[PDB]
RNA sequence: CUGUUGCUUAUAGACGAUGGCAUCAGAAAUCGGUGUUGUAAGCUUUAGAGUUUCUUAAUCAAUACUCUCGGGUAUUGAAUG
RNA sequence: AGGAUUGAAAGGGAAUAAGAUUAAUAGUUCUUAAUCAAGAGAAUGGUAACAUAUCAUGAACUUUAAAAUGGAGUGUGAAAAUCUACGGAAGAGUUCUCUUUUCUUCUUAACAAAAGUAAAUUCCACUGAAAUGAAUCAAUCAGAGAAGUGGAAUUUAUUGGCUUUGUAAGAAAUUCAAUGAAUUGUGGUAUUUUUGCAGUCUUCAUAAAAAUUAAAGGGAACUUUUGCUCGUACUAAUAACCGCAACAGGUCUCCAAGAAGCAAAAUCUUUAGUUAAAUAGAAUAACGCAGGUAAGGGAAGUCGGCAACAUAGCUCUGUAAGUUAGCAAGAAAGAGUAGCUCUGGUGAUUAUCGAAUCAGAACUUUAAAGGUUAGGGG
């Protein structure tokens, strides 16, 4: 299984290694925080993928936590999560 | 200037009520102008006129509730307003009580544990309510075949 | 009603069309009184009783 | 609702001049959310900015 | 609306000159040719491409053929 | 000189009346004093009867002590500055 | 040939649906897809029940059947709604305190087809039941023939009941981009409604007629055309009807979400409708209408417990005189009821899965039906 974030637009109000740190100590699994052994986010530079086939997982789960960090620091605003329809997730104005 | 008519079709386009039609405040001037249903069906698509999405009606208090319920949580005897036959039916305990022991007897007359001539012994007794529940009767099945080999 | 006869729905028919004011330009003939209709009626003040 | 109302409130009014006529000026009565209503004075706010 | 079942009657169907006109939808996965007699509506449901093939020359030059994709006409 | 008007006026009052002040006015908050209720919200006392688990820890857990004589309210017809 | 006319927009009746459109009409218009009527161009199979994409001749006369029929209560098949399990796709809400979180959409007609597959009832063929059996919640049935095995027919909201298929995704719903793009699995031994089936019960009640249609007994001799007349707007009511009116009166029906309970009760909310419906502001006197409370006593008030107060749900124990032996009886009287954490009992398939229901034990508190609904007794 695979999400992929799109930041080709977006990297200005958001850095995206920023986000890799904020998706493996905040994903929960079995039910802890930080538990992301399984689950790599690496880098990709542009874009941020999971594509963790060890884990149960759903696309629906990276739209939660987007959505949760768009609010951590005051972004939701200026910013929304839209989906490609191509297995993955893409932020526009 | 009454934007009736120009919520009225609206509605009848948009396939919702009245309360849920919003038309833009900001564009007056420019939702006046249309008078017709060709006219509001641009203006749905320009986002002048969206469909309000309905009041959020949330079951998770009521989910909690029935969970609790199944552990016993809340039923007492003060959380009981109706009679014992009113929430258990004396009938519908029954009618499932015969269902699930004549079963048993058709089962065991069929694989051959039993015979005809004691199958229609236990049909009756457990017609005349002697065998409470159907641990009760397989217990007085394994009593009676050992009396018969003697 | 919805479901009228043929011979009351053109009775109907004349009672909204003589339920009409005097037309503008006859009233401006000469020695002409006949300003208003008195035989006029409204479907809430006085039913036509048919 | 309509059967309350909040015990103490912290308002702020600006007195501006009209839109159309600068002579005649109106009040606009803003809110301003206070944690707590302790050490709170009737303070006039004065920006004085560019 | 009525289905046929296989190639013997929808290539006898075709031939025969009560055809109004056909049409041909190209779904993801099969493909109909809607036949329209004058009562009813034939379509065959073929799964084959390259059975379909040997059905899209078998139309008669005569009657209107429309090619519907996802998008209709 | 009196009346109106103002303090959405009190020691008065159905309306008038009556009584006080009218720039040393008056009002509004705030801080004290004085009261009413009963210990606020956040986390801690393996407090906590047990269940669940990792498999020999955490999770959930009415209630419950510490901060707490705490929070909230207090003229509206209460009294100071 | 056997008896004339009228008599029902709730009785009988040949045949139509989905999507879209209008400032209003749409089972009436447009697109697509159907159906009916009237025309026009002397047969086989199965032991039997019975069966063959019109087929397979069938006049006079006669008969049978359908149209065609009360109610009560129980059980059950199916669909829809609600609830829910597994797996998701798209969007929306909350987020400094947490929540793999809460919500919305994921649909399909008339008419036809037969991959797969049900429940009930009535019949047929083989054999002939006793040591009597078969079966239902209840019944009920059998040597004028039970049980068993194999078959046949009919009902189950159109063909053939459910899934499935043509219609049909090209429609529609939910999203994205500025006309073009994405998705539309599978379950449930849950509650209600609707519609059928099966037997049971009740009548000194037995609970319509014809048009019209089919069969039997008898043996006399695929295409195309047309479908005329009349109603169709609107309210159906705390403003379109009747009451002298925008009158708190009256007026026959269909559709029906969540919480909670025994309950279509009271109370709150979702889709939908409305914020106006014989004018408002100020002051907070008397006397009022409506709703309340009270020290000590408790009917001494009064024609009279008028009015008001009080008992109230459920579980367990107990329940007198009298009596038409059925009743009195919820007689009277007494005990329990909360919250949290646990345990056990009630089933299906060969450990998994599903239901609200009953019982019991610890610990805590403000010691528990009482917000609403809700017997005063002798």
């Amino acid at each position: 299984f695979s999400c992929t974030i799109d930041l080709t637009n977006c990297t200005d109000f958001i850095e995206p290694k920023k986000l890799v740190t904020f998706f493996r100590q905040t994903i929960k699994v079995q039910g802890r925080a930080g538990n992301t052994k399984g689950i790599e986010v690496k880098v990709a530079d542009k874009k941020v993928t999971i594509t963790t086939s060890s884990a149960k997982l759903c696309k629906r789960y990276m739209k939660y936590l987007m959505k949760k960090y768009l609010k951590k620091n005051n972004l939701r605003e200026w910013l929304r999560v839209i989906s490609d329809k191509k297995d993955g997730f893409e932020l526009k104005f | 200037v009454s934007l009736k008519l120009q919520k009225r079709l609206a509605a009848s386009v948009l396939k919702c009520g009245n309360r849920k039609v919003w038309l833009d405040p900001n564009e007056t001037p420019e939702i006046s102008l249309a008078n017709s249903r060709k006219a509001i069906r641009k203006l749905i698509k320009d986002r002048l006129i969206i469909k309000k999405p309905a009041a959020m009606h949330s079951r998770a208090r009521v989910v909690e509730r029935k969970q609790a319920k199944i552990l016993g949580r809340h039923t007492g005897h003060g959380k009981r307003k109706g009679t014992k036959n009113a929430r258990t039916p004396q009938k519908t305990l029954w009618i499932i009580r015969m269902r699930v022991l004549r079963r048993l007897l058709l089962k065991y007359r069929t694989t051959g544990k039993i015979d005809k001539h004691m199958y229609h012994d236990f049909y009756l007794k457990v017609k005349g309510n002697q065998y409470k529940n159907k641990k009760a009767l397989m217990e007085s099945i394994f009593k009676a075949l050992e009396e018969k080999k003697l | 009603t919805g479901h009228k006869g043929f011979s009351y729905k053109l009775k109907l028919g004349k009672k909204i069309h003589q339920n009409r004011g005097v037309p503008q330009w006859f009233r401006m003939k000469t020695g002409n009184t006949i300003n208003y209709n008195f035989k006029r009626r409204h479907w809430n003040r006085r039913k036509m009783g048919m | 609702g309509i059967r309350s109302v909040a015990d103490r409130i912290r308002v702020r009014m600006a007195r501006l001049p009209i839109e159309g006529e600068e002579g005649k000026f109106y009040t606009l009565v803003s809110y301003v959310p206070v944690a707590s209503f302790k050490g709170l004075v009737t303070k006039t706010v004065e920006e004085a900015e560019n | 609306p009525k289905q046929v079942q296989e190639f013997k009657q929808i290539l006898k169907l075709l031939k025969s000159g009560s055809i109004r006109a056909v049409r041909v939808k190209t779904n993801g996965e099969n493909t109909k040719f809607k036949v329209r007699c004058a009562k009813y509506l034939y379509t065959y449901i073929c799964a084959d491409k390259a059975k379909a093939e040997e059905l899209k020359k078998a139309i008669p030059k005569d009657i209107h053929v429309v090619e519907i994709a996802k998008k209709a006409p």
